[PDB]
């Protein structure tokens, strides 16, 4: 059933003059200067002012369309700049030497050295986003195709923005339509996810597979036929993998083995291009198609059959759980914040899997050996992936203060988690400290025995070994599966577990990443910093309503700065300060993951292979006996590999060296806000608003200090911007030079 | 324990009394008019110094003031 | 409609636009204004 | 008068409540009468159930027996609650409402302890009570 | 085994396995206390009938770990 | 109540180890129940020192290694007695009068701990260097 | 016979909402969707497996066998009419299948629906 209100709010520019018209206290006017910061925080905080569960949902359904628009604007910005201001057509002629370049700089006051000698006949900034290998995978040959996508995106950008107008200002849906989660999962698995990969199978077979099989032979970008010509001409396509002469007729008599030529299970790297065989990804997305379509006929709708989720959670209850999942379906239909937290966790955690599965199984042609790009899609999606988990911890806490109800949730699983929340945290507290001693303290042991000249006493490979036997048995059994347990696979799932090396050009696409004592030592640091980031974020969710210290933390709101200096001091008791605290730990958690990844590849995995057959890597296998101490981590990774970012002056990398200093600046600026407090900086306004009153021009909006949380929030927002953009500039001006 | 003083600028609004999380304060009859009321702190041994009280006095400069003093088990809010 | 143009952030960027727009054309016009000639 | 034992609400849980301090010094308790079978968030975790009662629950501190009442009276409209602080290991029974009426309301007979008959800038200076045991903020 | 023997360090694997057995095989025995009792009537918090099984279970688990490593 | 009712809280087969250890036990005198603790913690403490030490491959590794094991215990019976001076100011009488609530046998616990804390320690040095 | 697939809501939806148990349909039209269903796949076996398959002519003759069973099945649907409904004797329920009440057009609703299926399904495999 689809029930609608027709035009609840019309098209007026009249409310645009009143900022804070959505709210109550801010639709009256500012009296201090914090009212700007009081405004600009709680704009898109939709249940802060709105009480109507139906109307608060209609805003969210509209605003997603606008967020769907701004990606499409941004996508067209990639697709438009890919045609005019790129060396893309030249790059398809030669994928090995010429670097992917877009964002050409205007010829002005000195930034015209950033349009360096990149290749082709071109001058621009060498980019590392991999759109060139995403358009070479998509089958794009001419530069006209990149143009028509951009307008083709821009019309979808405009169509999405009109649809957000159409569904709130014109046709607002109701809450009984919103709460139909079972029909929503049926379509989102069926339409979006089932027909997602099926349509991409519908692209990749008829479009990508011919023109990318030809470019492996590499006849010419111009001499490859246009993508519509492989549907018109029946003879032209069936020259290669000749099953199209049989048509859809093996597909319609269930004799599917006649498509063993384009819909296959090759399973390796395409040795000319270093990427995944696009035949497999056609069979992948076809198997993903049928798996998701039959996943979408599962939930109950208005045709009687199906699983209904209020029936499944009930009678999933055991003796160690009491009521089990009674009422947990009633949470996720009644609270957007509980939905956003779970939607965020498996969205960021998903993207870290994308970062892991893209460097070890490179999906794209000439993305693997282009070390400028194969690094930068790991470390970007890892970085996105940690920020969403911190957002998953935030809205989980916001559910606890404002949306969680102990009336409905008696003796079920949110009740029994909250009723043992010390046993969770204190055992989590122990395993945090246990992990810090037995991972980081194994470096301080390793620091000292090298400083004291006792390398028989450190933890190394030629020393007291800490062998990762579980990660070597898993790396063994996955590398000996093509033929035993995966027979129809030709080679393994990846060459990262085991097998021979592969080269494209003169550079290595993939080789088995080995795990010794130095890899055991770093993998527990990851396990340590993830458990602390859990511990900060988990404690924020669990103690969000009350604790032993404050019994009404639920009354003081999600985001309140302190309860004052009482009880010895209660500075940062709120759940928001836990999300504020976990942000640096997620900064600490991920930046060592990147430091593990970007150093392990350069010394052990990436590098230049001889035409004799052996590989000389970039930083030269130093990760074995150098990475076990901090001084080796400082010298041989941080000090040594930053030699190209501070020597970037006078070259086309010179914008990176400014940012490597420019992010060192902002990171220092953030320390001013975290280390200080409000009641100092307020009283410096009092002497200064004295002076602006002194010369008879004082602002009627009287200035005040920033709020303590805004002092906290600007201290972390400049910390991350100062810290990640340092790593952003370091990782760029390292791997553009040596790769 | 903390010291809680109540100054003579109290306007008997009762906001402070209803802000204390441990019930340290109460309103008492005032004799300057025999119609208004002033706040009192008969149980300062339970004051934790949270300062929620002072955040409730409307007057431009507090009628109730919390001066942190000797700390104790009760004032530190220990359940242990 | 023009009352929306009068508000704080739209005028804190469009006057930030032409004023930065003045410095940028005069440098493209007249490069390296280091000393008063 | 406490009436211990009054029947506690049917709970079964909470690692977070009434630990070893209660068996060496000064635990607490709160008494009220439940006018339904409604559920409420405890200061420990959340649920108990309000009985007919005679509803007593040995909480941890004073702050939790005060913040329960400011949660009871708003949600469940019950202003009959009668907190305590215990016998032998504790100090004073019936800590609230100390007058029988709620001490946010005004009542004849109370004492004005801790009143300063001045303004706060009208306090003496700490330069003026050097090596003098008179408190600066005290009358 | 840097300070001991090669066939001496098996005895730590075998004797841990008797403690690994009876720590989680011990609380699984439903009918306990059936005779006989200890030889010198030592009032000890298990029976020799039960404890012989743990040493038997420990001898099987220890054979699995020793041959497993 | 105060505690929580899981299906495994206060289970029998873990309580049989709990109420029969020589610190929660029934009839042992505080000279003697500190011996069974000191015999316990001492025998394994010469584990880590003799196979993980500064010198491990010498005459010489079990001997010197096991000096530090009894060299650790003497810092422990020190830490036991500073706990005795600071928790038992005159052994102030408390709710149970265990060995642990009210003291009454603490320097019999302390002296009992040091007997096996040197006795069991060298016994392994007998069992490691010889046998 | 009461557990579990005689009693489930997944079958009681599908059982009732077929045109032999559906309430709203008429005997010309509920013999039609019954006729449209069984007739449509009946061309399936013959065009793949017949007396001759590797011919022109394998789909023509396969569909020509397909209407052959149907015209016997009009007779079998009418000889269940001419035997079970002799004198149009009622019973204690009197649906379409208990007593007749719609049977003279139900034998042709199969004929319209069954041979209308093979006339439909011939132009999918042989043609288009
Ligand atoms: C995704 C967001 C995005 C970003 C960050 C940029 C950024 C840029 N664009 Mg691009 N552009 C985009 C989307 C984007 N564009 C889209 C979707 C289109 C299709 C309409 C274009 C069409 C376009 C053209 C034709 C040109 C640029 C140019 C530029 C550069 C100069 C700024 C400018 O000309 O704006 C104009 C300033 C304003 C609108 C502010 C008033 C700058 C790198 C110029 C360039 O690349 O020079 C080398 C240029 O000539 N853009
Ligand atoms: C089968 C057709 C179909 C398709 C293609 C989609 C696709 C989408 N829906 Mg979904 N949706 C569907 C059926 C479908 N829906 C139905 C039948 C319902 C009601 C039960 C919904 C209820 C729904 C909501 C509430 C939301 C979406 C949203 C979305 C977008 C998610 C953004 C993205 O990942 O890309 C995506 C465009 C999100 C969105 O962008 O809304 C504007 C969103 O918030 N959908
Ligand atoms: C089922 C998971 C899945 C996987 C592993 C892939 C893999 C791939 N996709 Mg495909 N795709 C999928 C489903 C998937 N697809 C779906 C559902 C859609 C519709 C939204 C698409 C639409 C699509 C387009 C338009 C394109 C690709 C492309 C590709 C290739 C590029 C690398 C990449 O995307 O990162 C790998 C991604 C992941 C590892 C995360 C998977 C995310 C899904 C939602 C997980 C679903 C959960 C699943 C049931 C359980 C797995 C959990 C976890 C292990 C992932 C790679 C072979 C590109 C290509 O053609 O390259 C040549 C390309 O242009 N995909
Ligand atoms: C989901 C999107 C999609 C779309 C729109 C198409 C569309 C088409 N396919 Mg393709 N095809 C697809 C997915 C898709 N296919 C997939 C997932 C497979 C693998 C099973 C194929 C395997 C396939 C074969 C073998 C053939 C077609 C053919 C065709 C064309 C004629 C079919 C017809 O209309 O009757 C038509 C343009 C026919 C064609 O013209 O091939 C060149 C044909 O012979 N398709
Ligand atoms: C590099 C600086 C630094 C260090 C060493 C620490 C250390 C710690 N943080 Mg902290 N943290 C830091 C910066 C640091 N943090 C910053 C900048 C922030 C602001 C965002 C925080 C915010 C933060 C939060 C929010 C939390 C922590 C927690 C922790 C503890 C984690 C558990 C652990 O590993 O215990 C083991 C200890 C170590 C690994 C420290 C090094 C010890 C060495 C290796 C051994 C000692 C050698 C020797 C014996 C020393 C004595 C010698 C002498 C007596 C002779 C640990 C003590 C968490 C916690 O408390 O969990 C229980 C926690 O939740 N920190
Ligand atoms: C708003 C600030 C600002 C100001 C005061 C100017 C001023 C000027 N522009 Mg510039 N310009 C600006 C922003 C500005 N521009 C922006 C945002 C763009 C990108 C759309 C341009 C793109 C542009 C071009 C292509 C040209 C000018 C030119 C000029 C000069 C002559 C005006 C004319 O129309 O002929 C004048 C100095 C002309 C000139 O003299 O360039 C040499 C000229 O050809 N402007
Ligand atoms: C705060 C210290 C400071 C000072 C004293 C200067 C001074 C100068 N800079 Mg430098 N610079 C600075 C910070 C500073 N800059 C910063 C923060 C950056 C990074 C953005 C730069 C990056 C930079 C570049 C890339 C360039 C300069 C240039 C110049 C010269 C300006 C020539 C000109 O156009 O004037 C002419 C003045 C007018 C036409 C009138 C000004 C009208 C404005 C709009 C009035 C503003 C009122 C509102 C002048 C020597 C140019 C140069 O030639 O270097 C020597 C030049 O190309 N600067
Ligand atoms: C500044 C004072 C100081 C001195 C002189 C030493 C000396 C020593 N330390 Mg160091 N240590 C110190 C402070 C000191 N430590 C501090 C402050 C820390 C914390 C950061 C450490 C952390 C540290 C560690 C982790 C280790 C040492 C070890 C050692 C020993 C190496 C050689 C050896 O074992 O011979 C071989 C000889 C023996 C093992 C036996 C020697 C005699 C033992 C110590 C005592 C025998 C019992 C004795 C009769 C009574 C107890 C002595 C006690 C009361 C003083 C050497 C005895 C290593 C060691 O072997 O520990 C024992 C070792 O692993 N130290
Ligand atoms: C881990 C195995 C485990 O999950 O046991 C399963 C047990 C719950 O099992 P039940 O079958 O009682 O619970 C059924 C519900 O969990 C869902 O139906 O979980 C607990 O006891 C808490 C787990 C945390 C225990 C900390 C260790
Ligand atoms: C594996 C396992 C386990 C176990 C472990 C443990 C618990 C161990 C311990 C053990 C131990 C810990 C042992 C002990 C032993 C001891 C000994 C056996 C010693 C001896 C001693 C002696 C001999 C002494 C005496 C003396 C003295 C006192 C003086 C005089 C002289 C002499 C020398 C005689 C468990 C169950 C947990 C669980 C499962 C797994
Ligand atoms: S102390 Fe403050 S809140 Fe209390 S009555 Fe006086 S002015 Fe009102
Ligand atoms: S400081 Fe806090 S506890 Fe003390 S009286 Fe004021 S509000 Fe109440």
């Amino acid at each position: 059933k689809i029930v609608i209100d027709k035009d609840p709010v019309s098209t007026s520019f009249d409310k645009w003059a009143v900022p804070g018209h959505f709210s109550r206290t801010l639709a009256k006017g500012p009296k201090t200067t914090t009212w700007i910061w009081n405004l600009h925080a709680d704009v898109h905080d939709f249940d802060s002012y709105t009480s109507d569960l139906e109307e608060v949902s209609r805003k969210i359904f509209s605003a997603h369309f606008g967020h769907l628009a701004v990606v499409f604007i941004w996508l067209s910005g990639a697709y438009f700049h890919g045609a005019r201001f790129s060396n893309y057509e030249a790059w398809l002629s030669n994928p090995t030497t010429i670097k992917p370049s877009a964002q050409v700089v205007w010829p002005i006051v000195g930034q015209e050295i950033l349009n360096g000698d990149v290749g082709g006949g071109f001058q621009g900034i060498q980019i590392t986003s991999g759109l060139f290998q995403m358009w070479r995978a998509s089958g794009i040959t001419t530069e006209l195709q990149l143009y028509v996508t951009a307008i083709g995106a821009l019309v979808m950008a405009a169509l999405m923005l009109f649809a957000g107008w159409f569904h709130y200002h014109k046709a607002a849906p109701k809450l009984e339509w919103f709460q139909n989660a079972e029909s929503m999962m049926n379509h989102h698995l069926g339409g979006l996810f089932g027909l997602g990969s099926l349509s991409w199978a519908g692209h990749q077979i008829h479009v990508s597979l011919p023109v990318n099989k030809l470019l492996d032979s590499g006849v010419s970008p111009q001499e490859i036929p246009l993508p519509h010509e492989f549907i018109l001409n029946k003879d032209l396509i069936a020259q290669l993998y000749p099953s199209f002469g049989q048509g859809l007729t093996p597909f319609f008599t269930l004799n599917w083995n006649e498509y063993s030529d384009f819909l296959t299970f090759k399973g390796g790297l395409n040795p000319v291009t270093g990427g995944l065989w696009l035949s497999d990804s056609a069979h992948h997305h076809l198997a993903i198609a049928v798996l998701f379509i039959v996943a979408g006929h599962m939930y109950r709708t208005n045709w009687g059959i199906g699983h209904s989720m209020k029936e499944m959670y009930d009678s999933h209850k055991g003796p160690f759980t009491g009521e089990g999942h009674k009422g947990v379906y009633e949470i996720f239909t009644n609270s957007w914040h509980a939905q956003l937290s779970l939607n965020l966790a498996l969205f960021g955690s998903l993207s870290i899997i994308v970062a892991h599965h893209m460097y070890s199984m490179p999906p794209y042609p000439y993305l693997a050996t282009d070390y400028a790009t194969s690094l930068c899609l790991f470390t970007h999606h890892v970085w996105i992936g940690g920020f969403l988990i911190v957002g998953a911890g935030a809205h989980a806490a916001i559910f606890m203060v404002r949306d969680y109800d102990p009336a409905q949730n008696y003796n079920n699983l949110v009740d029994r988690v909250l009723r043992h929340r010390d046993a969770i945290i204190s055992h989590l507290n122990w395993v945090c400290i246990f992990l810090g001693f037995h991972s980081f303290g194994l470096y301080i042991h390793n620091d000292t025995m090298r400083a004291l000249g006792r390398p028989q006493d450190m933890f190394s490979d030629a020393a007291i070994q800490l062998q990762p036997v579980f990660a070597q048995w898993v790396q063994g059994v996955n590398s000996a599966a093509a033929g035993n347990t995966a027979p129809n696979a030709l080679a393994n799932a990846s060459y990262a577990f085991g097998g021979d090396i592969v080269s494209v050009g003169g550079k290595v696409a993939m080789m088995p990443i080995s795990l010794g004592t130095a890899d055991f030592l770093v993998h527990h640091i990851h396990a340590f910093t993830i458990h602390v980031t859990v511990l900060i974020l988990l404690k924020g969710v669990l103690f969000a309503r009350n604790s032993r210290l404050i019994p009404d933390k639920a009354n003081l709101g999600f985001r309140f700065p302190c309860d004052g200096p009482g009880r010895g001091g209660t500075c940062q008791v709120s759940a928001w300060d836990h999300v504020f605290l976990g942000l640096f730990w997620m900064y600490n958690s991920l930046s060592v993951v990147l430091f593990h990844f970007s150093w392990k590849m350069q010394s052990d995995v990436w590098g230049n292979v001889t035409a004799d057959g052996a590989v000389s890597h970039i930083t030269g296998n130093n990760f074995a006996q150098g990475a076990i101490t901090i001084n080796g981590w400082l010298r041989d990774f941080l000090w040594a590999q930053a030699s190209q970012v501070i020597q970037s002056y006078g070259s086309a990398l010179s914008a990176y060296g400014l940012m490597f200093l420019g992010a060192h600046f902002i990171w220092a600026f953030s320390l001013m806000f975290l280390f200080s407090g409000r009641g100092y900086w307020q009283e410096l306004i009092e002497s200064i608003v004295w002076a602006h009153n002194k010369l008879k021009f004082a602002p009627s909006i009287q200035p005040r200090a920033l709020s303590i949380t805004q002092g906290r929030a600007v201290g972390v927002a400049h910390y991350l911007l100062g810290g990640i953009a340092t790593t952003w500039s370091f990782f760029h001006a390292r791997i553009i030079s040596v790769g | 324990a903390h010291t809680v003083k109540i100054y003579d600028t109290c306007i008997g609004c009762t906001q402070c009394v209803r802000a204390c999380p441990t019930d340290v304060l109460e309103m008492v009859p005032w004799d300057g008019c025999r119609a208004n009321q002033i706040a009192s702190a008969p149980r300062t041994e339970d004051c934790v110094g949270c300062k929620r009280c002072e955040s409730a006095c409307p007057t431009d400069f507090l009628s109730i003031r919390v001066y942190l003093g000797a700390e104790t088990t009760r004032s530190m809010g220990l359940g242990y | 409609f023009s009352k929306y143009l009068s508000t704080a952030p739209v005028i804190g960027t469009l006057t930030a636009f032409f004023l930065a727009g003045l410095l940028i054309e005069i440098n493209r016009f007249n490069p390296d204004l280091l000393v008063y000639p | 008068t406490l009436n211990l034992n009054a029947p506690t609400p049917i709970f079964g849980g909470s690692t977070g409540g009434l630990l070893r301090k209660a068996e060496v010094e000064e635990f607490y308790s709160i008494t009220w009468t439940g006018k339904s079978e409604t559920v409420f968030e405890l200061p420990t975790g959340g649920a108990a159930i309000m009985r007919a009662g005679e509803n007593l629950l040995r909480l941890a501190r004073k702050e939790q027996c005060i913040a329960l009442g400011a949660q009871l009276k708003d949600k469940f409209k019950i202003t009959d609650y009668k907190i305590y602080r215990v016998y032998p290991s504790g100090e004073v029974q019936f800590l609230h409402p100390k007058d029988g009426v709620f001490p946010e309301k005004v009542n004849p007979g109370r004492v004005a302890v801790g009143s300063n008959k001045r303004r706060i800038g009208q306090n003496p200076d700490p330069a003026k009570l050097k090596f003098k045991g008179q408190e600066t903020f005290d009358s | 085994t840097q300070s001991v023997g090669e066939a001496a360090e098996k005895s730590f694997v075998m004797l841990a396995s008797v403690l690994f057995a009876g720590a989680v095989g011990g609380p699984g025995i439903k009918m306990k206390g059936q005779g006989p009792a200890w030889p010198f009537n030592a009032q000890i918090p298990f029976t020799p009938s039960e404890f012989l099984a743990v040493t038997a279970l420990g001898h099987i688990i220890g054979t699995g770990v020793i041959l497993g490593i | 109540i105060g505690h929580l009712s899981t299906p495994i809280s206060n289970s029998s087969a873990v309580n049989g180890l709990l109420a029969n250890l020589p610190a929660y036990r029934k009839g042992l005198t505080p000279r003697l129940r500190g011996l069974e603790i000191g015999m316990a913690h001492g025998y394994f403490l010469t584990g880590p020192f003799v196979e993980l030490g500064p010198l491990r491959n010498t005459d010489g590794g079990i001997l010197y290694g096991s000096l530090s094991a009894v060299g650790l215990v003497v810092i422990l019976t020190a830490c036991l007695a500073l706990y005795g001076k600071a928790n038992f100011s005159g052994s102030s009488k408390s709710k149970d009068a265990t060995l642990w609530e009210s003291g009454e046998g603490w320097s019999d616990f302390v002296s009992g701990w040091l007997i096996g804390g040197a006795g069991s320690v060298g016994f392994a040095y007998l069992l490691l260097q010889y046998i």
